[PDB]
């Protein structure tokens, strides 16, 4: 929605040389120092324990929308995303020199006989594709939004006349039809830019293969670096395409246009790709990232990540009788009622805080968390019970978690 | 256009555009006119076309084909070029590059025939065999499409068939061999084939590019020729010798076939007009008939050179 | 409702300079929330001795004019207030010259002094709550009373946006997925002054075009809530299937912000509860269920039930009126009613109108038993379903209601007159 | 789209290739010894690049799959066959002796009548010849082609004539078994390589299927197209009723009558499509079918020179400060066991292992690290490589493209 002027930088990588698209991005940071760019927490929460009750109740409701503590598994994802963004522009180099004279001279010299062999221009091959599969509630959208928040979306090059759309986030068609995947693209191109496309390029007479070219005409005019397709699990049991027609679009789109495509899905979507070598070789184009709920213990010792994540959130309390230290029983109960799922942590803390504020006693104990789990978390009970059981097929009865 | 065919040797540019259409499969004439020109309000004609320059830009990469080459080597301009004049010829040449379709046909008084003279399509039976045995195609030729001679110079006679230019004014038609040519028995005189062969070399002559006399020059040349031949009295005419010269050289059947029947009984006659002062642009035939009847041992090129010398 | 804009600050830092949040009425504790909705009939002593016709009309006006908040009204009010005031954080109009800030940040991060920076402002989690419960349990009257506290339309002098805090839309008896947009237009052009339905909402445009225009109009005006009441009336056959209507309701999140409130019978629960995916997005801010008020939620009978029964008891207009209420009457009221607020007042008014009809001018338990055995034939399925407590017969008959009982009240008045 | 190169005429020594400019403006074919070094490519990998920081040094490792090619013993035969079928397909379209123009003149009947087999001249022959290319996915059917055809200038402009000779064109089928989208993709690929507008001119008029078939083939001869390459022919296996045979007949009438050679690339899943009939197979596979198989460890009781020359050559592209001078046989054995000879798995596995070795801290590549990377970042392709490893024909019968 905003256009940012570009300032050119230099990189020590010899493969990039002078590429405007690569050198207009933020500089190359190390992976270890890229985990502090995502951490955020509530501010001013230091002396808000004596104002009132409504204010202290409304402030706590903003914890899930402002608390983000990066884990040790975000370095790999950030590095893969950065490599995919920057390496998708080597083929599409806009600054071409005096190639005409060079090729003509080489052709004449190889025709005369002085040269034995000459090689002419060749098109860019297929670009890499990443597959991110993880259980629902592990933060597959918040992590992507916070990672991509460090890259400006639309950058305008003064010398050229192309708007570089660094990233673009859509969701799969809700009913699985190709025609609405082809339309969410046009819809999302309009909320990020200032022009209109829904009615100008939304002609209904184009077929799906014609829709390929219709979106190609705008994905090649722009410098689209990513196209992430969220919620890919909806493609399973669709209507328009029977066997593989859904991704028969994406394979051609990657082959011809060359924009890297990242697919975010649920372990239900594994069976879509794991059917044949032609499609599985492209789903895991640049490796496949598989996510699992946080484990309480690692090897023969308690996991440090779980302890750090719990103890960092524990200091955001707004109760008068807040406890500086955390007893092991509270942590054990919290993990038992959360089962390592990321979302069931912040919700179970915020609801307990609100219940404690409304009830009158300014403390949190095991009983209060147990009661709030028994009352407010009713629809989540069966799947957490399946996690507790641990049987592969018992978990496989439901199709939105690792089995 | 991406692949505009290179024109053959001695071919009308109309056939070049028709072959351009037949190469790329443009059946609809409107689409062809839009692609080649860009304006759908033009008129297609055989000989003396307009809107030139866009074709020369279509042939820009090949350095040889320019506007002058296409004007003087693939249209019927050489027939109308020397006789019309000098400044009028230059103005017409300058105007061919623009879109004034009616101006080319109107400014040239010889070309201002209003109603078309036999707007039907002509062809020659023997020439198609040679064209197929040499080039592999069939195309219109500037030898066939003389404005008033339906006779091939080398062979005996042409063969008309159905259709005409004015039947469809927005279409370009290309001749086809396997499409059965409407061959039917033909009989031709031997006194007009000679005239066609005499006029034919004027088409392909580099000297004619910069050779065009004026009206006063034409009058002086004709008066000098009449003085040399002795067919004139003291500031007068024999009034009969010029008649029997053309009568012996050409029979009455040929003259009535060409619509130049002698009317020596009446004062108004094309021969008498030529002998008198010249006030307009006489057609090529009115000069060629007199040239062949009076000076049989001189061709068109040296006749033009002698006329324009003084 | 056209109420102008007045801004009063609140102590929350996250709501620092949001004009839309501060234009709303000031934040209130539980006392004001539960005290601004209490309503009761005056029933002065002067009307006891008068004509029976006017008293009959006054009695018929009781169920509309009587209300008693139970122990979930405060929770619902707090949840709704948080939802309305938390859906503007990513849609606040307090956006200055951000271009200079973004340009300076980009320039500084390119020089190595600023290690990292954030370039996005679209920080607004999709907020929603699917508020469903038993039919007639107060999912419409109580919601009306809760939503009446907040003004519907607010006009700002400095800006030129008409903030629509809440909007409620109903479905036709047959129900369809297309009439929803038409109802939205027909409610908006009544709340506001315009001709949106005539100017843009024509019959030519398709359902997808309707949704696209709905998103744009919901972004033109600051819509803070979207209430769809009784989605049960929507047909599952004409719509297309049991998944595509769920799919349309899910697509109804594409509207920017606008936390939607979905209200329907428990028969629609099976549509959403199929996996943890929908058990997570559906209960974005928790799960709240509307249930009939039990007499004994704890060991002691609920103080709410006793207070409700007493307050309804002191609303009697009879020549021979007894102040004391028998415990047998309360037990019978529970047994016949099972805590449903729709039928408690209905049974009370029906019995106390039959008292006028017979001229007894008194209330007896036998009359209560007789009227229960007589009048409530269509609604028995739910009655024995609640008495037995089986949820299956409750849900399979939750779309049953007494058919046009206002007409029956009309002929009851006619019989009283005759 | 593609740079336009002026043509210069050499002297071909073949009697049949007497004066045809189309096969006189082409670059000459090299020898067998030079075909193994005219395609080889490698990364520069300056020896001073090992002292740089981890983040910079790890962004050049990811260039190995894109910038590494080793010509095997089959690319020579493929290049020779491509050259033969691209030079021998022009003898029937000599423009000098009035033969290209006869083909175009016969093309007006098809665009006017609609019947493709309407001959107007009986002295216009066709000698296009056809080829079929089948190999397991990930074996390099397209990366070999983009390096073999890279020696030809594609768009060559002749100045004595006015014809722009498109040496080769590469298109691909539609995701469904389309009938009109193929003819539209032809135009879409043709104008992009020429910078023209053919898709708008042909197609916006709402033509029929057969009329569009004639329009496509007429412009395929207006420009003297030499080789038509269609990628991923297995797409048409999902066609409608009659879509799995109509284009199989159209692709065997384009090469046999019209005169434009055609080459089709597809995974072994198209053998069922292409075995429908002998007259529908041999005509469309005149040269036969070129079958491609993964590299085998042992051929004649000794280690394969191809596998060794591939692995040992790839091993010298390591950006590790503690790299190994020599490659132990154990590392080679585990590398082949965890890749099963597929081209793509070897390079990708090496790159991922090197990246993880950088990320961890221990900068030495060992069989254990390869196994761990394989079990971590190659989840989707486990069962199929397992089936290839087992060698049981029953397992390979389903999927695995072999
Ligand atoms: N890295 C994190 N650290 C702390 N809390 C987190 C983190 N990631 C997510 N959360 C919390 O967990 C919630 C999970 O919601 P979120 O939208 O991220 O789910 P998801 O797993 O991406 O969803 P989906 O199933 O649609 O892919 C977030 O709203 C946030 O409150
Ligand atoms: N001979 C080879 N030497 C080195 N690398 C190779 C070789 N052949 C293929 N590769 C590599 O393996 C990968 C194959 O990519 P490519 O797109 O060509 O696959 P493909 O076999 O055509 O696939 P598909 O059959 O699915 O279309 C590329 O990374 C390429 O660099
Ligand atoms: N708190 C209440 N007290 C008394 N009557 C109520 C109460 N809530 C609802 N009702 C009765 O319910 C009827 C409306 O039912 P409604 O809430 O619309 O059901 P639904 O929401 O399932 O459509 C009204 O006629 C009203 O008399
Ligand atoms: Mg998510
Ligand atoms: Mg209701
Ligand atoms: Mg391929
Ligand atoms: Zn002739």
């Amino acid at each position: 929605a905003t256009r940012i002027q570009a300032v050119y930088r230099d990189t020590g990588v010899e493969a990039y040389r002078d590429n405007p698209f690569i050198e207009a991005l933020p500089p190359l940071q190390e992976s270890v120092n890229s985990a502090a760019s995502l951490k955020s927490s509530l501010q001013l929460t230091s002396s808000d324990l004596q104002k009132s009750r409504v204010i202290r109740a409304h402030t706590i409701c903003r914890i899930p929308d402002d608390y983000f503590q990066p884990l040790g598994t975000h370095l790999l994802l950030s590095e893969r995303i950065s490599v995919m963004i920057r390496g998708g522009y080597v083929g599409r180099n806009p600054k071409t020199g005096d190639l005409q004279k060079h090729l003509q001279n080489g052709y004449e010299r190889v025709q005369t006989g002085e040269l034995e062999t000459f090689r002419f221009e060749e098109a860019r091959s297929t670009a890499q594709s990443l597959l991110l599969i993880g259980c629902s509630g592990s933060g597959k959208t918040t992590s992507l939004h916070r990672i991509l928040a460090t890259y400006p979306q639309v950058i305008y090059h003064r010398e050229l006349n192309v708007e570089q759309v660094v990233y673009l986030k859509i969701d799969c068609s809700h009913n699985g039809s190709l025609k609405e995947i082809c339309l969410n693209f046009f819809r999302a191109l309009d909320r990020a830019l200032g022009s209109n496309y829904e009615r100008r390029y939304g002609l209904k007479r184009h077929g799906i293969e014609t829709m390929l070219a219709l979106m190609s005409q705008i994905a090649n005019a722009h410098a689209l670096g990513l196209l992430v397709i969220d919620e890919i699990q909806h493609l399973s049991r669709s209507r328009s395409g029977g066997s593989q027609e859904m991704l028969n679009f994406f394979v051609t789109m990657v082959n011809i246009i060359g924009v890297p495509v990242m697919l975010i899905g649920t372990p239900k979507a594994r069976e879509i790709f794991e059917a044949d070598l032609r499609s599985a070789r492209r789903g895991a184009g640049f490796g496949a990232i598989f996510w699992d709920p946080i484990q309480q213990t690692q090897r023969g010792k308690p996991n440090q990540e779980w302890i750090a994540f719990t103890d960092n959130l524990w200091q955001l309390q707004l109760l008068q009788r807040k406890d500086a230290l955390l007893s092991d029983e509270v942590r054990d109960v919290w993990y038992e009622l959360s089962q390592g799922v990321m979302d069931i942590v912040v919700k179970l803390f915020v609801l307990a805080q609100l219940r404690a504020l409304a009830l009158g006693n300014e403390r949190i104990t095991a009983g209060l968390l147990r009661q709030v789990y028994q009352d407010e978390l009713k629809p989540v009970h069966p799947m957490l019970e399946a996690l507790r059981s641990g049987i592969p097929e018992r978990i496989a009865r439901y199709s939105d978690l690792v089995v | 256009m991406r692949n505009f065919p290179v024109p053959y040797s001695n071919e009308l540019i109309y056939s070049t555009i028709a072959r351009a259409g037949v190469y790329q499969g443009i059946v609809s004439p409107k689409q062809l006119l839009d692609e080649v020109y860009g304006n759908r309000k033009v008129v297609a004609t055989l000989g003396l076309p307009s809107h030139l320059g866009v074709i020369a830009r279509h042939l820009h990469q090949t350095g040889r084909y320019a506007v002058q080459q296409l004007i003087y080597e693939h249209t019927l301009f050489p027939l109308y070029a020397p006789f019309v004049g000098k400044e009028r010829r230059d103005e017409a040449i300058r105007l061919m590059e623009y879109q004034a379709q009616g101006a080319v046909h109107l400014m040239l008084g010889v070309a201002a025939s209003r109603v078309k003279s036999d707007n039907r399509f002509r062809y020659c039976p023997d020439c198609v065999a040679l064209q197929l045995n040499r080039y592999g195609e069939a195309f219109w030729q500037r030898d066939w499409y003389l404005p008033a001679l339906p006779y091939c110079p080398k062979h005996g006679a042409l063969v008309f068939f159905d259709r005409a230019v004015d039947d469809h004014r927005h279409q370009f038609w290309a001749l086809g061999h396997t499409e059965l040519l409407s061959d039917y028995p033909k009989d031709s005189l031997s006194q007009l084939t000679a005239l066609a062969a005499y006029i034919a070399p004027l088409l392909d002559a580099p000297r004619a590019q910069e050779l065009s006399p004026s009206l006063e020059q034409w009058t002086l040349f004709y008066q000098r020729l009449a003085q040399d031949l002795g067919l004139t009295k003291s500031k007068h005419i024999r009034h009969d010798l010029v008649a029997e010269r053309v009568r012996q050289t050409f029979s009455d059947e040929a003259l009535e076939k060409l619509d130049l029947k002698l009317a020596e009984n009446k004062d108004t006659c094309w021969l008498k007009s030529i002998f008198r002062k010249h006030r307009k642009a006489f057609s090529y035939l009115q000069h060629s008939i007199v040239w062949q009847a009076l000076l049989p041992k001189l061709t068109v090129i040296e006749a033009l050179q002698q006329a324009s010398a003084l």
